[PDB]
């Protein structure tokens, strides 16, 4: 742990892009993760500060760190709705068929919280949409039973 | 009237008497406190929901409640905040004025009628209305030397062998426990659960089944065969009352014959009911009492009481465990007595040396010996009549009566000395006729200080409360003093005084006393030629009064201004805060080292230090807690390095090197309950259902554009918490119906194991107790965990937790304010240095104008009053000044003499400011309270002379510019004898150091410094005043 | 809740009233109980009466009938009021728009303004000439024995799956030694 | 002045081994010997 | 629809309900109104 | 209901009675509990 | 009646010090109620 | 103040004698009521 990459898990957070900026200036660390796993780009990933996501992933940012119960910046921004994000870390190689410790993923997590555009990007870079969960809940199962039917359109 | 008892001595002795009767009595009856009531009257609904997280509690409690909050009467605002410890407080602010029992009562009846909409848990739990009070008495803390019982035991015992006997002391109002009695905790083993294939359920079940009380009826009761002999009462099951017995209750009976029972899948003990606070005191293990003081009580006597019981409890202590006192407001109160009883004796034996000094006769000496004492007992009997107590703000405002009380006795003693010595009279006909000559100005004297300090009373909220104090304490000794000044010492003059020679002034007298008329006799020509010359040249003087006006313009603004200065009160406190997720351990031993560097570094002024790991004001948590530390006397730790402000300076700067951890210290407010007078408390409100991350955004907002003004807004900032990571585990309905489990079953298994479940009581040892069901925390610490607890299928099957969850984590809020029903967040700052309370809030309200739509704002606490009640003061004072005029008007028969007298107002202020701005000290109450002493003395010695010279002119024909030097000439030495004595007087205030000192020093500086230069430039620019005015008009 | 004239005066009517005694003032005391399932008895007193401890006497007799009243009726709650009958105002609330049905409005007014004036000091008794809104579950018996469920299977599930459910904390006191993490646990939360 | 006082204990145990449920056995106990208020009725227009 | 509670002062409790509504306006959906269809105490101010 | 005198005292009249602290003018309180379960509880103030 | 009996020494004192101050004012003099508060014990012992 | 001459009465049933013999009494009384129309104008009952 250090001074700086606390800091910069609080600015990543925060979306506090300049604090952010002047924090890659330092060699704070894009690596540095909080109680729970969650590095600053799962910090961006999630609370949506699509600069920050960048600045990081310039920075040697891990794309596809994976927290103590397996989610993925991805994970997170297909389920909290963050397109861009999305792209941009697919666009990064982000693990689209990431699996966390459910066996869930950001299809389903998106199929889930029903983020249709984030769902097509997804399959568009490849999400395996026969994925089944813990449950064996396959995105599909998600889709009729939330009672979606775009989304089960969509997912065929 | 004075007539009448210049001829009727006993008559006025009489009324002396009953008054000095009626004086005493007060004394002896009337309530010892610190401070008044001042805050308004709130009421506080308290709540717990073991193992909840602030959202459930908001959405199954917070929101019920609130929403039946209707049709209580003047209510001002609510507020309230739901937490992850499972608790919730909601504070009802009552109108000022309010009784606080129609109040609480009518905020307990609507709870009662919502009660049935609560959690089933949370009514098993209880939900307590109390008023909000912050003050308290003082704190017994109680610890363990010598290791053999735990913060538990120590709380246990203080519960049934202390807490009842406090609360029946004399004076005790209230008393709260620093901990919890015992409780009968039950630590399951999962482990052990499943191999019999039992859950939390089945021992929840068999508690409640095995601990009962069972009614059962009677032998032979009514209607019975007739020709039964026996009537007897049936017994059948009561609540049990050892761990031994628990831990024998029956689970299973076994296909084997064998038996699980309750010891063999949990470990069995007493214990907390929480453990979520860990308190210490010098690093042992602690527990306490906090005591207010009851209504009416006297606070020195009912801390001697609670000593006094406390002793006879001290016999049958458990051997290691010893009382302590790290919190007592009533050594304070002893100080302030003594030391305003000192102040007072003082003034006594002042005015006694200046008398002789000036007179030289003791027959005189005796007269305002006699009349002060009148005057300040009757003093205490109004008070009492009011219902007012003997408090700090009273005591005071007793001292800043003195001067206009010792002036009243000089004036009409000295004025009959000086008739005698110029006209030769009989002290009869002599005090007849210097009573003739003062009795207007004397009763106009009263009308104008009532139009000085009535006004001061009728300011509203907290501030009002606080001028109402030294309002009707100030108004009283004067009109008191006036009465007894008409009464008493016309009487007493009259036949105590011994005659003087027509012409003897004293001069031809020897030694010392001799060469001091002769000296002042001089002077008194000296001073006349002096006045005569000014006369001359009015001009340059009225430039001068511009800028002594101006001056005083200028001083007014630049000296900052609080309302009560601090103390070193002997406390103060230092806050330790850590990460969000950060855990109980850490935050001890942060805490630990606090604890550490006082003992160490501060040896020489600290005698204690109380470690509450848990607890703080933003909120609660294993992240937090606060130090409560207590200090040797100040007669031990000399010096302003070992002050408070010292002390806190230096350990604030060592904390700023700690890592992972927040940590300061600060002293405590003058009054308790009250916050920075350059301060602003604001709620930012979700007026159209956003949500909270959307009030989070709009806060961040509003906090980064407060930052964007530092020129204006210093130390902006949020009171809450902030979200944390938490675990998020869904049950797959789908799942637990195919497998056949109950999700009753699975989220109480859970509910119970991992937060906690209340069972029923037992009463251990005669007293009632609660009994818990949880897991070993070696069970219930790491998402890990999860797997090993099982639950029953209804085929009986064993599913592991894991077989039906999934889990992950998301942010979430550990706190969560509200604010008149809707979310809120609390947004704190004060006003940049320099710039005003009313500015900062100007621009915090624009700066919330260009915020998301659905965000709202409101002000509360501190700021709410003064935002409607901030105005008053040019109001009020407009009053005050007018009635002054039309005061005047009527004494003098004249429109325009008034403003000669009323001139002398900037005269008194402006040394006051003076004063102030040298000794750094603040523009607040006690400072306020001594200008307006100040106006009014100064003001008492322009009505005399104005009179003295009006008078001249109406009745004797004299010219302007004799009447004026000859009224100067006359009121010089009474003049003169009321300053030097008070001045003198007022002197240890100004020069105290130590024990409660602040207070004296606001006082004692201001009424000094204003009264040398009212005295010094009064005796001058008053004669140009009157002057000026009489050829105008 | 669909209770008849008598079952709501053989229910709680007359259980309410023969707790009404003892009462400093009190002059009379009327009641109607009617097929919409409501109750007001009226306790009338001396001219002079203090109204709050005239309120704080009934509401001390009433707490004594409560734990006799029906389960449905509690949970319905229990009012106590001290207004004039009639009416001081009505403020009315419309939409120009046309963005919002009569049915909206109302469950604007309920849930954004009414319970702010409820609680303005002066204020007896307020009427929401509407509704606030409800999760309005409305059952259709055709299917219900189509699957063989009846109403009890669904406030069953009601219950059990829109549930609000304290599921402790990781790392919560008292903790074990070493210990890393501190977070709430959340479990299931009110559906929305 | 103190009263004698018939206590009457149940074997858990046993009742368990005889398979009846203490919550029967005290409601029997409870009803027969002292009574039970079960609900109201109406007796000419009384709640009773 | 709005009663007066007991002995309360009818002017000085309407000024405090409109001084209520006043902060609520602010954020009213669009085209959300309020209207005065009945008032007792307008006639108390212009009589008096 | 149902509960000894001392049960009921234990349970419910030392629970109310240590509540029944600092109250204005409270010059005795006098309380009792017996074998049918009831409890009263008089506080008795000062005259005036 | 403790009370009553505690009380009434006090109460005896003041209304002696009230008729003689009263006397005293309206008399101007100390010498007449005097004079007057002696003739107190030939009444006491009748009554007594 | 009611309205204006209004008289405001009660009929009760002081014996146990149901709501329905009640309204015939009711009945009953209103019907006599309007055979002095010399004395009585718009009796009516306040309820369904």
């Amino acid at each position: 742990g250090s001074d700086l990459g606390k800091k910069l898990l609080e600015a990543a957070r925060a979306g506090r892009d300049d604090e952010v900026r002047i924090l890659m200036a330092n060699g704070a660390d894009v690596n540095a993760a909080d109680v729970v796993g969650w590095t600053p780009l799962h910090l961006a990933a999630y609370w949506g500060h699509l600069e920050i996501v960048e600045v990081l992933l310039k920075n040697g940012a891990d794309v596809n760190a994976y927290d103590t119960l397996g989610s993925t910046p991805l994970h997170l921004a297909a389920h909290f709705g963050h397109l861009e994000i999305v792209e941009v870390l697919l666009k990064n190689g982000a693990d689209v068929n990431a699996k966390d410790d459910n066996g869930i993923t950001p299809l389903h997590l998106a199929a889930n919280r029903g983020h249709l555009e984030i769902v097509e990007v997804l399959l568009k870079y490849g999400a395996d949409v026969n994925a089944q969960d813990k449950f064996g809940k396959t995105a599909f199962d998600i889709s009729i039973n939330n009672g979606n039917e775009d989304l089960a359109e969509i997912l065929q | 009237m004075p007539n009448f008892f210049i001829d009727r001595p006993i008559f006025a002795w009489v009324i002396a008497i009953i008054i000095m009767l009626a004086g005493g009595l007060a004394i002896l009856k009337l309530p010892v406190a610190q401070y008044p009531t001042i805050a308004p009257p709130a009421v506080t609904i308290s709540a717990s929901y073991p193992g909840a997280d602030a959202k459930t509690v908001q959405d199954t409690v917070t929101q019920v409640i609130e929403q039946n909050m209707n049709g209580i009467d003047n209510l001002m605002y609510m507020s309230s905040n739901s937490d992850s410890t499972g608790t919730v407080q909601i504070t009802l602010t009552f109108e000022s004025g309010t009784d606080a029992d129609i109040a609480q009562v009518q905020v307990q009846n609507k709870l009662q009628l919502a009660m049935p909409l609560l959690p089933q848990e949370v009514q098993q739990q209880g939900v307590s209305v109390e008023k909000s009070s912050s003050s308290f008495l003082m704190v017994v803390g109680v610890i363990n030397t010598d290791g053999t019982m735990t913060q538990e035991d120590i709380s246990d015992y203080v519960a049934a062998n202390m807490k009842d006997a406090i609360s029946r002391t004399s004076g005790v109002g209230d008393v709260q426990l620093f901990g919890s009695q015992y409780a009968m905790r039950i630590w399951m083993n999962p482990n052990e659960l499943n191999k019999f294939q039992l859950t939390p359920v089945d021992v929840i079940t068999a508690i409640k089944a095995q601990n009962a009380q069972v009614a059962a009826g009677q032998l032979g009761g009514t209607p019975p065969v007739k020709g039964q002999q026996l009537n007897a009462s049936i017994i059948a099951q009561t609540r049990l009352t050892s761990t031994e017995e628990f831990g024998k209750i029956l689970l299973k009976v076994n296909q084997d014959g064998s038996r699980v029972l309750l010891r063999d899948v949990a470990k069995i003990e007493l214990g907390g009911e929480n453990y979520d606070i860990i308190a210490e005191f010098n690093g042992q293990p602690a527990s306490g009492l906090g005591i207010k003081l009851a209504t009416g009580a006297n606070a020195l006597d009912t801390a001697a009481a609670i000593r006094a019981e406390l002793a006879k409890m001290e016999p049958f202590f458990p051997s290691g465990l010893k009382i302590v006192y790290p919190y007592d407001t009533t050594p304070f109160v002893k100080i302030s007595i003594h030391e305003v009883v000192k102040t007072l004796v003082e003034a006594i034996i002042l005015v006694f040396l200046v008398m002789y000094l000036f007179l030289q006769n003791f027959r005189a000496t005796l007269i305002p010996t006699i009349a002060v004492p009148v005057v300040l007992l009757g003093t205490f009997a109004v008070l009492a009549a009011f219902g007012f107590s003997i408090n700090t703000l009273t005591m005071f405002g007793m001292v800043l009566a003195i001067g206009l009380l010792v002036d009243d006795a000089i004036v009409v003693v000295e004025n009959v000395e000086r008739v005698m010595a110029e006209e030769g009279l009989p002290p009869k006909e002599a005090t007849r006729k210097s009573m003739g000559q003062i009795q207007g100005a004397l009763v106009g004297i009263a009308m104008v200080l009532s139009a000085v300090f009535v006004p001061m009373a009728f300011f509203g909220g907290s501030t009002g409360a606080i001028y109402r104090q030294f309002s009707i304490t100030i108004v009283s000794a004067m009109a008191l003093s006036v009465l007894v000044a008409l009464i008493l010492t016309p009487a007493l003059c009259a036949t105590m005084l011994k005659p003087i020679a027509k012409g003897d002034h004293g001069e031809g007298k020897k030694g010392f006393f001799g060469w001091f008329n002769r000296m002042f006799e001089k002077s008194t020509h000296h001073y006349t030629d002096s006045v005569g010359g000014i006369l001359r040249s009015t001009g340059r003087y009225l430039v001068l009064y511009l800028i002594i006006v101006v001056g005083m313009a200028y001083l007014f603004v630049r000296l900052p201004s609080s309302f009560l200065p601090d103390e070193d009160q002997g406390v103060f406190m230092t806050m330790v805060q850590l990460p969000a997720g950060a855990t109980q351990e850490r935050t001890q031993k942060v805490l630990n080292e606090v604890t550490h560097y006082y003992l160490t570094k501060e040896k020489n002024n600290v005698e204690s230090v109380f470690a509450n790991n848990g607890f703080g004001f933003a909120g609660r948590g294993q992240n937090t807690g606060i130090a409560f530390v207590s200090l040797k006397d100040w007669a031990d730790r000399p010096g302003e390095e070992n002050k408070v402000e010292a002390i806190t300076m230096r350990a604030t700067r060592a904390f700023s090197q700690i890592k992972d951890a927040m940590v300061f210290a600060f002293n405590l407010p003058a009054i308790v309950e009250l916050g920075t007078a350059t301060g602003f408390d604001f709620e930012l409100i979700d007026q159209a259902g956003l949500g909270h991350e959307k009030l989070t955004q709009a806060r961040n907002q509003l906090l980064a554009e407060a930052a964007k003004h530092p020129d204006m807004l210093t130390s902006v900032r949020p009171n809450g918490l902030e979200d944390t990571p938490q675990f998020k585990i869904d049950i797959d309905q789908e799942k637990a119906q195919a497998l056949g489990v109950s999700i009753n079953d699975i989220n109480t298994t859970l509910g119970a194991a991992w937060g906690g479940s209340y069972v029923n009581d037992f009463i251990d040892r005669g007293r009632v107790k609660k009994v818990y069901v949880m897991s070993e925390a070696k069970y219930r610490m790491l998402p890990d965990d999860i797997g090993d607890w099982y639950v029953r299928a209804a085929d009986g099957q064993m599913v592991p937790f894991s077989a039906f969850s999934s889990s992950r984590w998301e942010y979430g809020s550990p706190r969560l304010e509200r604010y008149n029903g809707l979310p809120s967040m609390e947004i704190l700052g004060q006003a940049a240095p320099g710039k005003s309370t009313g500015e900062a809030m100007e621009l915090m309200e624009q700066l919330a104008s260009k915020l998301p739509t659905g965000v709202g704002y409101d002000w509360t606490g501190m700021s709410y009053q003064e935002r409607l009640s901030g105005n008053q003061a040019p109001s009020l004072y407009a009053i005050s000044l007018i009635v002054v005029f039309l005061c005047l008007a009527a004494l003098y028969e004249s429109w325009s003499i008034p403003f000669s007298v009323m001139l002398v107002v900037p005269l008194g202020v402006i040394g006051a400011l003076l004063a102030a701005t040298f000794r750094g000290l603040t523009n607040d109450v006690y400072f306020q309270v001594g200008l307006l002493t100040t106006i009014g003395l100064s003001a008492k010695n322009a009505i005399l002379i104005v009179e003295f010279a009006k008078d001249l002119m109406d009745k004797e024909g004299k010219g302007l510019i004799e009447a004026t030097l000859d009224a100067v000439r006359m009121r010089l030495r009474p003049i003169l004898m009321t300053s030097l004595a008070f001045i003198l007087g007022v002197m240890p205030l100004v020069i105290s150091t130590g024990a409660g000192s602040g207070a004296q020093n606001a006082v004692g500086t201001g009424v000094m410094g204003g009264m040398v230069t009212a005295t010094v430039l009064a005796i001058f620019f008053v004669p140009v005043f009157f002057v000026v005015v009489r050829r105008r008009f």
